[PDB]
């Protein structure tokens, strides 16, 4: 039934953490 | 105290993640009688679930 | 001359949960502390202060 | 809650929505479908798109939603739009294949099968019985075997 | 006209006669043909011989004719008696087959297959146009999807 992976595991969470910018 | 001593091991896993999810693979399916060159007609694969635990 | 202070507190329990994320939470709390420092040294050249009041 | 069916009394046989390939066989994909697409059931074609059959006129019976293996753990559907999107919706149009059979139906070896045609959960699900309601004979398949629970082995003699 | 198409802002898409083996396909080698029997077109089979479709009545139609992709440079034709001889008519009859489609012709997925049954260039080219001249329906085939400049990849349900 359904399937064996599960879900969150078929999603990949960059390990890059990308910084909120702001104004120069 | 009399639960530890009852068998259940503790299980020292889950880090400091707020639930546990456990995942369990079961395997369906059946071999079928066959001939010497004919098509198999009963095929193995595998099926899961899951459960989380907070 | 006049001082600005300013903190910032975490706890074992959100330090670990963040270091699930592959998060240094105290230092990311470092690197935020410079840069609000940076940015606050770039905005009194600038605008100057704004009193809390207004 | 716990993991259902602790002990099961017997090994369960193939689950619903799949294929055989010792025999010739053919799942084709479909990039546009429906949300929810139940796996193990037969899914139309309508307006360019795999969707879930219901009561229509005479609709055009694309095959077997292939239940994915290394898909999201679930009920059987195919997603779009989550954490388990399906990209496409994997169809078995031509062999051996698994397909849920409606629980009064009680089929046999070379019985024509007929599909469901209605609006409600048992949509797509196959039957021998066609004073079945609903009763959509699909063209040139045959049931072949019990399988597991309430879940048939069907042969689609042509493509579908 | 030299080398049409200079640059192609696009790689081209797949040619008629061709055979995707990904899926259950069989070409079937007749070693007996018409001499001008067009790649990529739906042929029939006549008094022992494979042949283009003219003004018959109801032709045994046995497949797509297969371009041999090392065949000869030109016309995808079938020739007899000359430098460009092909021994045997390799013809595609079951499967998933890319058929050239009449110029006028705009169909879509599961439409059933009708060829051009007349006496011409035209000769069993395939349409989706039941109410085109000359025009007989190819029982157990439909399009699948537009692969080229007016070539469909159609199924072959059944051994055709």
């Amino acid at each position: 039934e359904g399937g064996i992976i599960l879900a969150r595991n078929l999603e990949h969470v960059s390990s890059e953490i990308f910084t909120q910018e702001f104004a120069g | 105290l009399t639960f530890l001593q009852g068998g259940i091991v503790v299980n020292n896993e889950g880090g400091y993640a707020t639930s546990v999810t456990k995942l369990k693979l079961k395997a369906e399916g059946g071999f079928r009688e066959s001939g010497n060159d004919t098509n198999t007609t009963g095929k193995i694969t595998l099926s899961g679930e899951s459960d989380s635990i907070p | 001359v006049f001082t600005l202070e300013g903190e910032s507190d975490w706890s074992e329990i959100e330090l670990k949960q963040a270091e699930l994320q592959n998060v240094n939470l105290p230092s990311r709390y470092f690197e935020a502390h410079a840069e609000l420092y940076n940015r606050k040294i770039d905005e009194l050249g600038y605008l100057g202060q704004t009193r809390t009041d207004g | 809650m716990a993991f259902n069916n602790a002990v099961l009394q017997e090994v369960s046989d193939l689950p619903a929505g799949e294929v055989i390939k010792a025999s010739p066989h053919n799942v084709s994909a479909f990039e546009v479908f429906q949300n929810g697409l139940i796996e193990g059931r037969f899914v139309k074609f309508d307006a360019g798109s795999i969707d879930i059959l219901d009561a229509s006129a005479t609709p055009t019976i694309a095959g077997i939603a292939k239940r994915k293996v290394t898909g999201e753990i679930g009920p059987g559907v195919y997603s779009t739009s989550g954490i388990e999107i399906d990209q496409v919706a994997e169809v078995i149009n031509f062999g051996f294949a698994t397909v849920t059979v409606q629980d009064a139906a009680a089929p046999s070896k070379y019985d024509p099968v007929y599909a469901i045609n209605l609006d409600s959960a048992e949509a797509g699900k196959a039957t021998e019985n066609s004073g079945a309601t609903g009763a959509l004979a699909v063209a040139d398949c045959v049931f072949w075997e019990q399988k597991a629970a309430n879940v048939w082995l069907v042969r689609m003699n042509k493509f579908l």
